[PDB]
RNA sequence: ACGGAGGGGUACACCAGACGUGGAGUCUGCGGCUCAAUCUGACCAACGCGCGCACCUCACCAGGCCCGCGCGGUGGUGCAUGGCCGCUCCCAGCCCGUGGCGCGAGCCGUGCUCCAUUGCGACAACGAGCGAGACCCCGGCCGCGGGCCGCGGGACGGCCCGCAGCGGGAGGACGGCGGGGCGAUAGCAGGUCUGUGAUGCCCUCCGCCCUGGGCCGCACGCGCGCUACACUGGCGGGGCCAGCCGGCGCCCGCGAGGACGCGAGCCCCCGCCGUGGCCGGGACCGCGGGCUGGAACGCCCCCGCGCACCAGGAAUGUCUUGUAGGCGCCCGCCCCCACCGCG
């Protein structure tokens, strides 16, 4: 039995991710890895404040190192951008079209956004804005597609938003469908 | 205003110019894991420290997480007579 | 299987018009000249190629 | 030195053949005395000193693994010859399972029923 | 003499790690599994989620740094 | 060897070649609802247990390993039927009789 | 003052939400099936 | 949309069969009744469903502490909402750019075949995408490597016959690969605020805890199941084989069950009983002995007591290979305990 140790490592990695999703919302959290914790984030320059005081305070709130990479393409990640839609709440059409446009310039090959809540007159409906090509079936869904959903604590009722980004082009494996013949 | 020693040990788990940080498991042993005064003595006062803003909090899986401010550390300067 | 999708057939056309010379009316050999991101996909496209050859001869 | 295997469902039979034992109990003393015939079929339709170790599954599978092992272990006796080519022919004209293993295995259970096809009764009232 | 136990959940990472340790130089797989009703409450067709998790040993009775890999020596 | 003769002959012809009183008012287990009937059964059980030991030449068998060797079902209970073990005192005592290491016992 | 929490019983609740009911303790997961679905994904449990 | 309208397809929906269910006792859920409370949801797609009720879990009842002896709330509102789920549907469908027709709602794009809007080929339409397929997982046969695990090969409607493809043969481990995972657009005033630091708006300050009880009460009608109704059987002694992975020696004690320590059932063989509610069937009850636990009302074991039941009306369900069915084992909730569910 060498596996209690590793399983508790997994559950504590879940801990650190969810805590970071509660807290580092200010600085575009994405994800973290456990090893010496190495963190995928959207700007490190604030998570390290002046004189690293806050970063050290966090490390010592992981007792009761921390080193951080950079998200090179901000708009490809369905997490900091769904936080962006959290921020913009300002008209729905324009908010979600900016949400799409940033991803499409950043290099998404498909993108779309779903919104549901009491938008007009005491009734929930569901908007769906969209741009480009998307897929939803089989194993490649878990590689190339990316989904993220967020609750919003509105003045009136809660607002659910989903951002879905499709990248069939990464530096990696080739889709079983596309067979470039030359 | 219950126990002056209790309400000083709870501050003692704050390194003032250093960077310790506090967490709280809210059982509601029966003593804390940090020093050994009771969870209850920690919890009653930490409500007030939240109201004042000597410290701020987030929360994740039944576990209070705190972090110390500028103004709160100023407040503690005089309660521990440091410089 | 029975029916081949247009992905397979679209492949088979370009492949055979590009290697009319190299292709024989057998399957083992035609595999090499097709050797796509999967080996079963390879298998199916080569299966259609092996038929296109003995259909273009006659 | 000769190696041979035999399979039925989860039954694995190992045979060392050299110029007859099944689980240390000789041929005609293996438990199912009715299926003893079924075991002894190849020997009489077609010695050396063979030796077997077999486990897995149940009685009938043990039988269909040891029998098939002994068939292969004397099929590999002569080499590169017309006997090497016609023994397997008499074995097939007895049963093709006397060479090639049977590939059937139980299909897994799926929720909402006791087995692989039986559901539970559907009552509207 | 020295004992090495090296463990990880992802077969690719584990195989890489054994491949890049011999660049220097029965405990089989078992699986951690659960089944559980898909829905929150108890209404509708009884469908089930079946979760699964295999994790591996590699044994090195000795006579790269990969995050998610676990090592003990004893 | 002994293997070259069958067991259903060995047990009987060896009980015919061989003694507590708890033999009376005892069933062979909580499975069996009646005590056995052929009052030679204690000789027969003893010959069985020794025919089962001499098989195991190297490793040490045990007495729970022997009650688990002699098991059957429990029924008349309205429920799906479960397998139960036999008694322990009987087999331990038969082993002690036939006895005159690290664990259990062994042959010779 | 001398009655508050006398009784002894299992203190079994989920570690993520706080539900007294329907907690898995296999392997020592100490969590509930509802909570399990939205956090098992990265604790590691996957579907095949 | 629908038609007791025509035409073309298809599925265990029917055919041919098999195994059942409805008739008995029994476990479990629902109603209705009773109650200080018997907390509550849901009526194909509610009803072994909301993961195992002595205490806690508990939302409900009889009492009692805190702040006998703003804040919290398992309060409401799923017809105020988010996410997850079910279902229409695992159906084969959905839809864009430029052009054409029309005042416009709109239309166009969108025979031969396959499991399939899969394709052939034709066309005021040309050209793309999703869903389908591909993909992932498991399991069959064969190689190199390590010491079974982990890296690759192999199967394709390929061969030979008869008329995009329907047929017949051959070889091979497997023949048209097999069991599963995932799953389009559009939605339904299904279900779920009682799973959560999801939550708007109302009401309570109904918060937390302590003891005792109830949810398990019972003429009664439902549903899912378990053991039967025997001779293709029951009983007594013996033989011996699994897989999902897994501790057992010394003893005591009829047994169950204690104190101390260390690393499979069917089936087969041989006998008995002899068509008799019999030795089928094992409910209901009367003593004892044990385990859990602060606490038995929970569970085991020993003797005795031997109910109903003779194959079940009107009705009704499921299934094509290691499949139905028979046999048993294991994991979940779990102080103890499976008749349940996942295997
Ligand atoms: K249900
Ligand atoms: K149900
Ligand atoms: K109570
Ligand atoms: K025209
Ligand atoms: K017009
Ligand atoms: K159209
Ligand atoms: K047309
Ligand atoms: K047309
Ligand atoms: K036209
Ligand atoms: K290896
Ligand atoms: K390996
Ligand atoms: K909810
Ligand atoms: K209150």
């Amino acid at each position: 039995v060498y596996y209690s140790k590793y399983l508790n490592d997994c559950i504590m990695e879940a801990e650190l991710h969810e805590f970071f999703s509660r807290e580092l919302v200010d600085a575009g959290y994405a994800s973290c890895s456990l090893c010496c914790v190495i963190i995928q984030c959207a700007e490190p320059e604030v998570v390290m404040g002046d004189n690293h005081y806050r970063l050290h305070k966090i490390e010592y709130l992981l007792a009761g190192n921390i080193w951080v990479d950079k998200i090179i393409k901000r708009g490809l990640s369905a997490e900091i951008m769904v936080d962006n839609l959290r921020a913009k709440l300002m008209p729905i059409r324009r908010a979600a079209y900016s949400i799409i446009r940033t991803a499409m310039r950043a290099g998404a090959a498909g993108c779309e956004v779903i919104v549901a809540g009491k938008l007009r007159a005491q009734r929930a409906r569901a908007n769906k804005f969209k741009e480009g090509c998307l897929i939803s079936t089989g194993h490649p869904k878990r590689i190339f597609l990316a989904e993220a959903t967020r609750h919003i604590k509105m003045r009136q009722g809660v607002i659910g938003v989903k951002v879905r980004i499709y990248n069939p082009n990464i530096r990696g494996a080739v889709m079983p469908d596309k067979i470039e013949i030359g | 205003m219950v126990h002056i020693p209790k309400a000083v040990y709870k501050a003692v788990y704050a390194h003032l110019y250093e960077n310790a940080s506090l967490a709280l498991k809210e059982y509601w042993d029966e003593n804390g894991k940090l020093c050994n005064p009771t969870y209850l003595h920690v919890n009653c006062i930490m409500q007030s420290l939240e109201s004042r803003g000597v410290v701020k909090d987030t929360f994740a899986w039944r576990h209070h997480y705190y972090l110390l401010t500028e103004k709160g550390e100023q407040f503690i300067r005089k309660e521990l007579d440091l410089t | 299987g029975k029916v081949r999708t247009k992905t397979i057939k679209r492949a088979a056309r370009k492949i055979v018009e590009n290697n009319y010379e190299s292709l024989k009316p057998k399957d083992f050999q035609n595999n090499k000249a097709i050797c796509i991101p999967s080996k079963r996909l390879r298998n199916k496209v080569a299966g259609y190629v092996t038929t296109l050859m003995n259909r273009v001869v006659k | 030195t000769v190696h041979t295997l035999g399979k039925k469902k989860n039954s694995v039979a190992v045979a060392f053949v050299k110029a007859i034992l099944v689980n240390n109990v000789p041929l005609a003393l293996v438990r199912p005395e009715i299926l003893r015939t079924k075991v002894s079929e190849p020997i009489m339709i077609l010695g050396l000193d063979m030796n077997i170790k077999v486990a897995g599954g149940g009685h009938v599978s043990q039988i269909y693994a040891v029998r098939q092992a002994i068939s292969r272990g004397v099929l590999a006796s002569v080499k590169d010859e017309a006997a090497r080519s016609e023994l397997r022919a008499k074995l097939v004209s007895y049963d093709r399972q006397l060479v090639v293993s049977d590939p059937r295995r139980c299909e897994a259970k799926k929720f909402g029923g006791r087995g692989a096809r039986a559901r539970r009764q559907k009552s509207y009232r | 003499k020295y004992t090495i136990i090296v463990v990880g959940k992802d077969l690719k990472l584990v195989e890489r790690y054994v491949k890049s340790i011999v660049k220097e130089g029965r405990a089989p797989v078992r699986r951690l599994t659960i089944t559980t009703r898909k829905s929150p409450c108890g209404e509708g067709t009884n469908t089930w989620h079946r979760f699964e998790l295999r994790m591996y040993k590699r044994t090195f009775w000795v006579t790269v740094v990969i995050p998610g890999i676990q090592v003990t020596v004893e | 060897s002994v293997t070259r003769v069958p067991a259903d002959v060995f047990i009987n012809s060896f009980a015919a070649h061989l003694c507590p009183a708890f033999t009376d008012y005892v069933k062979t287990g909580v499975s069996r609802q009646y005590a056995p009937r052929d009052a030679d059964w204690f000789y027969i059980k003893a010959a069985s247990v020794i025919r089962h030991f001499y098989i195991s030449g190297s490793h040490s068998i045990g007495v729970a390993g022997l009650a688990r060797k002699y098991s059957s079902l429990q029924k008349g209970k309205t429920t799906p039927h479960h397998t139960k073990r036999a008694s322990c005192k009987v087999i331990r005592s038969i082993v002690s009789q036939f006895l005159g290491g690290e664990r259990g016992r062994h042959i010779s | 003052e001398t009655e508050f929490c006398t009784h002894i019983a299992h203190k079994r609740e989920c570690r993520i939400c706080g539900n007294y009911n329907s907690v898995y303790r296999k392997y020592g997961l100490f969590i509930c099936r509802r909570c399990f679905k939205e956090n098992a994904g990265k604790i590691g449990f996957v579907k095949l």
